[PDB]
């Protein structure tokens, strides 16, 4: 690589690259990051713990001016590979993460480009708060969302916006979760429904907060539920309707109260059964439970 | 130091099959960066085929269609080259040219092998026979080495003592499928009379060792 | 295929002066990327191919600095600064853009000398010969320069044409001349029924066409 | 490379994930000709503590650790003693793979290994002798202090032999390869599933016999005991699925 | 930006960010310390723990980070990554885990009159002892206890955050609530030393309430 | 001793681990991809991850790592640690949960000649879609994507070791079976960048559950309370028992299913063969 080696030290060390400095000409203006968000796979959503645990491909886009080139003039090199520790980072982390877990997983390599763009796509495994809601459980579906920002720069020193594509020469936004038709095997429990892309803007805060914009991916999920069907339901409910035959049995059989008390017993297993699979909340009692 | 060692030479009848390798030492060499050039008698390189990393599988000339398979061993540093169905101008020596880190695209020579003689014929080990081209201030005489195979053969002018001014000519491939050549020497037209002249022939395949006088 | 040329056939060089040959395609070499994929090679007498230069401009490792090479698309040249006396083979321009990759027919490389004209000796066919059955004449050029040189072989001053094969030398490590001869094959009964062999040479140092002839 | 490994605690052996966990401490000692000196150059110094990072080593791995974990804990000082000779003495947990063999269990016992080798190098390279104690014989085990030892609550170390293996050092295999294999033979100590199964369970499944002792009548309650007897054995098979491995 | 560069090296020439700022000998550090409840994740009765997402609101002046704006292009403020600046080495002290330091670095804020504010993420969980007598119809008292680890009283002082509110700070639209626990009471004070050594503590307190449902509906 | 430092000091003076280590920046790096399994640590069937220890055998030739061994008193191999070099960036494309690339930074065999050769260990947590249909008497196809993160075909190419992983090391399993397996090389370029290929080798495991497990614990029990169903029809009316042995039965496949449930996968793509078959028990009683 006569060629990458000699534009690497013209890139980094003849000009002296700080990437500590925001690539801005003036500290008053601030650097556009694109933002996309792919979805791997559905992990899993802890009811108890109220977790929802994703792998996610992340798409950052933003242009560095310094790291421009004539590729012409280096051997027609038109992209180049560099570690991410070597350049400026808009870094962007989960924000509504519940372990600590706030940055990306695997810090790949950035790929920048002649033309001064700079490619990122870090994958990250998360673990994100999702309040649940029990009220139609085992029929309800859940509203999950990944809150991306910047909480080492605000509003005033980066601008979040959404990736954009195109189709026929017309640019769009892609205001939803990217999910490839073929990689992508759905969650054993969970169908996706809406995978909506935001960009959220707090008119009340100040620009110099880092509460100013984020990102927000959202997921409404809808359980499968037929595991819950097969194994809970249907026999909790047939063993239930079981106590209306004591009616027909004659008392001299001297065997009613008895069926009645096991049919109480068996459904203070089921709810034994029950209590172990959901958490503790108030906001409302399940349909189960019901 | 790395150093492409082929194959030896072959001898090979119409419609057999060749298989010539090309083991590296001295270097660490992958599955591409393969390229065969075979070199006719009297002729230019011409390229056979190869393995680049864009098309990942051996592609080549359409003169070899068919018949050609290349192969490279990663394992064993080893690359290899079958011809089937050979023909009577498929006798060349065949090159190996090879990198340790291939090009996407196209294809360097920086290291090449000393080359494979593949003969394609369907003669059999014959002997010369060996003529006087006798003289007509230098004179000249030689010795017609005719109708022999396979090469090589080695001339002499009485028993190596006579070195000034020979000249043994590249021996060419005759219609027939043997060859022949002539050695030639320049001498004063003065010592005609007084010195013998004597080319000593030799062709080991036919154990033929002939002592020819040439004279007026 | 991409056709490849290269002029001159034959650059005669004087150990220690520049020297530059020329190739050209009929098709533009140009990768997407704007890489002229066009390889220069030389092969040393009895050695294999080297590569001198790759990618119209680029030299490979291990290639001496006098080395040079440049072009655009089409037109492409290779230079030495130097030339010295290790220099000199055949010179072989390859397009590496479009399967099949294509050599061109080669450029010859030898060291200048003075014009020198052949000395012309011919030999009839011996006795011992034709008590087999054939008969071969062979006419001889020695000790000339240039390599460009025409034998036509007259028998009762009728040209003959598909019955005659030619063998050169290498040019000589000492004099720089090279050797050349010329053998007629006919059967005997052919050679009984005419009279006169001759063999008529031209070459740029005689100032006329000369012939050497003999009657049976 | 002279290899001893003292064992300092058996902490557990997880039937479920087939893990067994232990404190451990290896005793390395080898020769350093770069780091030789003289008591009598030094104003008598016979040993030096430095830092493990700044020496060579031969970067002994336990190679069937579950967890990932290769390493030793706690990267101690090496001891650079006069003559070249060093010595290395880090403390470690290790949670190795014990495939637990279930036939007769409460009442088995298991065989589990700890395998250490160099991540690096070759047989040729490094090789490992076991090391002598003072009296010079071989120490060819773990090493256990008696005094030290608290036995584990469940698991008695009865054997621990140690061997040293090699290898693939055949022209087709090509380098050879060494490693140091000790066998922890482990008797489970059945008391709490004694006491609080089987002999439970064995009473309430010998109960179904009073059944044949009942009367055949409406009053005799004989298919209320059996049928009970079941749902105990049922609630039992409940609380073995807990315990049992997998 | 260039001039920021220049403002940096300028800044952090000489400077040593172990040394605690204090011009002269005796001078101590006021820091204030605040706090932003993100999320009361957990109160692990078991365990004894509960576990919060939080943010840190600290405050403080170094006088070595001060510079003229009018001499560097009008920069009134500057965005640092922490570890390049002295930070105080403030923990929570009743951790129950054994983590006392924050989940994430980030960078502070510091003005051009040498002040600097620093606002870091922070996954905690503390020690709570649980008052069980009335569990579930329940509520806890459950404190986070804020010092420094290393600084006596007479380098680093501590005042509660504020800019009269010493409260913990809830932000009503991006609060995730808690579907166990309610919020009662959420003040905090600043603990003098007992009467060196001697160390200042500010304690936020959590006084939250259980909402038995679950207990009423399966019990 | 003082060959390899003089060695390791010449070889790292202007080393640069950034760039591809090629002559040419047009040159291609070929890595051979070798997979080792080492042990089958888990199947998930709620999450659907299969967890496995693996050795990534990688092999590659860094261009200015190369020595003559008669300049270094005869050294032709040296290790070297892994985070100094230019490695390739593998990352398990379907990982589940775990680490996407490797994290244990072993050291690396350097030959004389450039060879590199890489072995670090990993623990792969990969996606693995679990079919239930058939369990427990199971047969599950999960594999392992593996491809260079940032780089292209056109400028890192793969190819696989060996036609099949290397299963010579393979410590014995107490829950499955590995009937067959095989890595395969794919190539896939797309229209917008018709001269950039995208390469990964994936390695797949074909894996049959060893159902004795659950032959005992699940369907025994189940087999046993449906015969037991049937015979309160034998059981005279005056004994006053009838009732006794049916809900007595029914009490037992209730407790039953708090075994069931822990053991059965909590998962909605099929109902489990067992679960049919416990079902069937509950509905018939
Ligand atoms: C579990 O799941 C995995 C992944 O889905 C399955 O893996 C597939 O297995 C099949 C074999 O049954 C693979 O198909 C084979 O691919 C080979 C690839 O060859 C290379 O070269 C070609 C160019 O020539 C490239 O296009 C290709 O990408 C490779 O680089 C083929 O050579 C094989 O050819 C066979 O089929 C053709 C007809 O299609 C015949 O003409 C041939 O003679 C030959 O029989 C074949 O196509 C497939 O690639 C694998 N996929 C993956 C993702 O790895 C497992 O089989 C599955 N396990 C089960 C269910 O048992
Ligand atoms: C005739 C046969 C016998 C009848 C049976 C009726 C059985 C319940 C039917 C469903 C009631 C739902 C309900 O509104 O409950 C409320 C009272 O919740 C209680 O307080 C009830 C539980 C009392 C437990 C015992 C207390 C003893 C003192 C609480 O409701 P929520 O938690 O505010 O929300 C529930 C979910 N929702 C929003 C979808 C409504
Ligand atoms: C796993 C270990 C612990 C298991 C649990 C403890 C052990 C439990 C088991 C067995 C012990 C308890 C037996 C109780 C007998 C009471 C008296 C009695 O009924 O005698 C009987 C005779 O009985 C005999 O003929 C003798 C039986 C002795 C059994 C000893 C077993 C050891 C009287 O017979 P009968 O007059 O015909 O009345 C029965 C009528 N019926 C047959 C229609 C029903
Ligand atoms: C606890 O575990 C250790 C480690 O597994 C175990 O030690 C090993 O025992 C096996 C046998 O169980 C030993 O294998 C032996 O190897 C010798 C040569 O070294 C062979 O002669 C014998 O192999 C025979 O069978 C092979 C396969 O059928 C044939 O290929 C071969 O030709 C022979 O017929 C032989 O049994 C092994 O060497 C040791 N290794 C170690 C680490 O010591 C130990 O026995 C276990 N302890 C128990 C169960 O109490
Ligand atoms: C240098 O390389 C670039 C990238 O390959 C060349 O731009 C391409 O040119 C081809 C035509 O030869 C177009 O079809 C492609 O669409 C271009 N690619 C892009 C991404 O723009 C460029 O022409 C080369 N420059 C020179 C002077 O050769
Ligand atoms: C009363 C006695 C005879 C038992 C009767 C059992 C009946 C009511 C049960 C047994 C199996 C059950 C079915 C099992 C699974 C499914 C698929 C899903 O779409 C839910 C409904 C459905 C279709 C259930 C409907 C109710 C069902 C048919
Ligand atoms: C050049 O000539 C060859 C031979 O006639 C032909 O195959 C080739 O297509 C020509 N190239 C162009 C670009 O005309
Ligand atoms: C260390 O050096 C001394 C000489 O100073 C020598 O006597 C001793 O044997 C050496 N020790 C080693 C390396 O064995």
């Amino acid at each position: 690589l006569n060629e990458e080696e000699r534009l690497i030290r013209h890139l980094f060390q003849e000009k002296g690259y700080n990437k500590e400095l925001r690539p801005v000409a003036h500290k008053e203006e601030s650097v556009d990051v694109a933002l996309a968000l792919t979805l791997s796979n559905l992990i899993s959503l802890k009811e108890v713990e109220e977790t929802l645990t994703t792998n996610v491909w992340i798409e950052h886009g933003w242009t560095d001016n310094r790291l421009k080139w004539n590729a012409e003039e280096f051997g027609n090199i038109s992209v180049l590979r560099l570690p991410p520790d070597m350049v400026w980072l808009p870094e962007i982390v989960l924000e509504n993460n519940n372990d600590g877990s706030f940055q990306i997983s695997y810090s790949c390599n950035v790929l920048v480009y002649h033309y001064g763009f700079v490619y990122w796509l870090p994958p990250a495994i998360f673990r994100s708060s999702c309040p649940i809601s029990v009220t139609y459980f085992p029929f309800d579906w859940q509203n999950c969302s990944l809150k991306f920002s910047s909480l080492k720069y605000t509003a005033k020193e980066i601008t979040l916006s959404l990736k954009q594509d195109a189709k026929e020469n017309r640019t769009y936004p892609v205001e939803w979760i990217i999910i490839d038709p073929e990689g992508f095997t759905e969650n054993g429990e969970w169908e996706i429904v809406h995978r909506p892309a935001r960009v959220n803007v707090d008119p009340r805060a100040p620009l110099d907060s880092p509460s100013r914009q984020d990102i927000t991916f959202y997921l409404i999920i809808r359980r499968k539920p037929l595991f819950y069907i097969i194994n809970i339901l249907v026999p909790c409910v047939l063993i239930s309707f079981m106590v209306n035959l004591v009616f027909y049995l004659p008392a001299d059989s001297g065997e009613k109260t008895s069926v009645a008390i096991s049919v109480l017993l068996a459904q203070s297993v089921f709810l034994l059964l029950i209590s172990k699979r959901l958490p503790a909340t108030s906001m409302a009692i399940p349909l189960i439970g019901k | 130091q790395v150093q492409l060692v082929q194959s030896g030479a072959e001898m090979k009848k119409p419609g057999s099959s060749v298989k010539v390798s090309c083991k590296a030492s001295g270097g660490s060499f992958g599955s591409y960066g393969i390229d065969w050039v075979r070199q006719a008698p009297g002729q230019g390189l011409e390229w056979m085929g190869g393995i680049m990393p864009k098309f990942d599988a051996p592609k080549y000339a359409e003169k070899f269609q068919g018949r050609l398979t290349i192969t490279a061993d990663r394992a064993t540093n080893t690359a290899y080259m079958e011809l089937s169905s050979l023909r009577f101008e498929d006798t060349a020596i065949y090159y190996c040219a090879r990198d340790e880190q291939p090009f996407y695209d196209s294809w360097r020579g920086l290291y090449w092998g000393q080359g494979t003689l593949v003969t394609v014929s369907s003669a059999s080990t014959k002997g010369p026979s060996v003529f006087p081209l006798a003289p007509s201030g230098t004179a000249a005489l030689g010795c017609l080495v005719k109708d022999y195979f396979p090469e090589p053969v080695t001339v002499s002018w009485n028993s190596g003592a006579l070195t000034s001014g020979v000249h043994t000519f590249p021996a060419v491939l005759q219609s027939s499928g043997l060859y022949s050549l002539s050695s030639v020497v320049t001498v004063p037209s003065s010592s005609l009379g007084t010195q013998t002249y004597i080319c000593n022939v030799n062709h080991k395949p036919s154990n033929t060792k002939v002592d020819k006088k040439v004279e007026p | 295929d991409i056709v490849m040329t290269q002029s001159p056939l034959s650059l005669p060089v004087t150990p220690g002066e520049p020297a530059s040959i020329s190739c050209r395609s009929n098709q533009s070499l140009l990768h997407t990327k704007g890489y002229k994929y066009l390889n220069w090679y030389l092969q040393r007498p009895g050695q294999s191919p080297q590569v001198l230069i790759y990618f119209a401009s680029n030299r490979a490792p291990g290639v001496p600095d006098r080395f040079s090479g440049s072009g655009s698309g089409t037109d492409f040249t290779l230079k030495i600064s130097r030339v010295e006396a290790e220099d000199v083979g055949v010179y072989y321009c390859m397009q590496g853009l479009q399967i099949p990759f294509t050599f061109g027919p080669g450029t010859k490389v030898d060291i200048k000398r003075t014009v020198a004209a052949p000395s012309v000796f011919i030999f009839p066919p011996s006795d011992e010969q034709l008590k087999s059955g054939t008969a071969s004449v062979v006419c001889l050029l020695n000790n000339f320069y240039p390599r460009e040189a025409k034998v036509q072989w007259k028998v009762d001053n009728a040209l003959q044409s598909g019955n005659s094969q030619e063998s050169v030398t290498e040019q000589d490590s000492k004099d720089s001349t090279y050797s050349l001869s010329s053998t007629l094959t006919l059967s005997k009964a052919d050679y009984e029924k005419h009279k006169v062999y001759a063999c008529e040479v031209t070459h740029q140092g005689l100032s006329s066409p000369v012939t050497k002839s003999f009657n049976r | 490379i002279s290899l001893k490994v003292t064992l300092t605690n058996l902490i557990s052996l997880n039937e479920k994930e087939e893990t067994l966990t232990t404190s451990v401490w290896i005793g390395i000692d080898w020769q350093d000709y770069r780091l030789n000196y003289s008591k009598d150059d030094f104003g008598g110094i016979e040993t030096l503590r430095v830092p493990s990072e700044l020496v060579w080593l031969p970067e002994i791995v336990l190679e069937n650790n579950i967890d990932g974990q290769f390493g030793v804990a706690y990267d101690a000082n090496v001891l650079v003693y006069e003559g070249g000779s060093v010595t290395w003495l880090p403390p470690a947990i290790y949670r190795s793979v014990c495939a637990v063999e279930v036939t007769y269990f409460p009442f088995d016992w298991q065989n589990c290994s700890l395998i250490f080798r160099s991540q690096t190098y070759n047989a040729e390279e490094v090789e490992f002798t076991f090391a002598v104690d003072n009296d010079g014989k071989t120490i060819n085990k773990i090493d256990i202090d008696t005094e030290a030892y608290t036995e584990n609550g469940e698991w008695a170390i009865d054997f621990c032999p140690g061997v040293i293996r090699r290898h693939h050092g055949g022209a087709t295999d090509g380098p050879g390869e060494t490693d140091v294999i000790y066998s922890l033979i482990i008797r489970r100590k059945p008391l709490f599933y004694v006491i609080n199964i089987i002999v439970p369970c064995v009473l309430i499944s010998g109960l179904v016999l009073l059944a044949y002792f009942l009367p055949a009548q409406a009053g005799g309650q004989k298919c209320t005991v059996s049928i009970n007897v079941l749902l105990a054995q049922t609630v039992f098979l409940f609380l073995i699925a807990q315990k049992i491995p997998e | 930006s260039e001039a920021e560069g220049r403002l940096r090296e300028k800044l952090f020439s000489g400077y040593d960010s172990s040394v605690r700022p204090a011009r002269e000998v005796g001078d101590r550090v006021r820091v204030s310390v605040g706090l932003i409840l993100a999320q009361l994740i957990s109160l692990n009765e078991k365990d004894e723990e509960m576990s919060t997402k939080v943010y840190l609101d600290l405050e403080w002046t170094d006088y070595r980070l001060s510079w003229d704006p009018a001499e560097h292009d009008g920069i009134d403020s500057l965005r640092i990554t922490a570890e390049s600046v002295w930070l105080p080495d403030v923990v929570l002290l009743n951790n129950n885990d054994g983590n006392f330091d924050v989940a994430l670095d980030i960078s502070v804020v510091v003005s051009s009159d040498g002040s600097v504010r620093w606002q870091p993420p922070g996954i905690y969980r503390s020690s709570c002892s649980i008052q069980v007598t009335y569990f579930p119809f329940d509520w806890q008292n459950c404190t986070m206890v804020f010092s420094s680890y290393s600084y006596d009283s007479s380098e680093v002082s501590l005042q509660t955050g504020l800019g009269g509110h010493q409260e913990i700070h809830i932000h009503e639209g991006t609060f995730i609530e808690n579907g166990q626990w309610e919020i009662i009471h959420k003040p905090s004070r600043l603990i003098q030393p007992p009467g060196e050594g001697q160390r200042q503590e500010v304690i936020f307190y959590l006084i939250i309430r259980r909402k038995p449902l679950f207990y009423l509906v399966n019990v | 001793s003082e060959h390899e430092t003089r060695l390791v000091a010449k070889l790292f003076k202007d080393y640069s681990s950034v760039v591809r280590p090629v002559e040419d920046h047009r040159q291609v790096v070929e890595v051979t991809v070798g997979l080792q399994l080492i042990q089958l640590i888990n199947v998930d069937e709620v999450n659907q991850i299969v967890t496995t220890n693996v050795r990534l055998k990688q092999q590659w030739v860094d261009y200015n790592l190369k020595w003559n061994p008669d300049d270094y008193g005869g050294v032709k191999k040296i290790h070297i640690p892994s985070e100094k070099i230019w490695r390739p960036d593998l990352v398990l494309y379907n990982n589940a949960d775990g680490d996407f690339a490797i994290v244990k930074f072993t050291k690396v065999l350097l030959q004389y000649t450039g060879h590199i050769t890489w072995t670090p260990p990993a623990i792969f947590k990969s996606y693995c879609e679990i079919i239930v249909t058939h369990f427990p008497f199971d047969e599950q196809n999960c594999s392992m994507k593996l491809g260079t993160w940032t780089y292209d075909g056109s400028v890192v190419a793969i190819n696989p070791e060996s036609d099949q992983p290397d299963l010579s090391n393979f410590m014995e399993s107490g829950e499955w079976v590995i009937k067959e397996s095989r890595g395969w090389k794919h190539s896939v370029t797309y229209s917008c960048c018709p001269d950039t290929p995208y390469l990964d080798i994936t390695y797949h495991f074909v894996m049959q559950r060893l159902p004795l497990y659950f032959i005992v614990n699940v369907i025994i029990p189940c087999l046993l309370f449906s015969f037991l169903t049937g015979l309160v029809f034998y059981l005279p009316t005056d004994s006053g028992e009838k009732m006794t042995l049916s809900i007595s039965v029914l009490l037992s496949l209730t407790v039953f299913l708090l075994v069931i449930v822990e053991l059965i996968p909590s998962t909605s793509s099929a109902v489990p063969l067992i679960g049919k078959y416990m079902l069937f028990t509950m509905v018939f009683v």
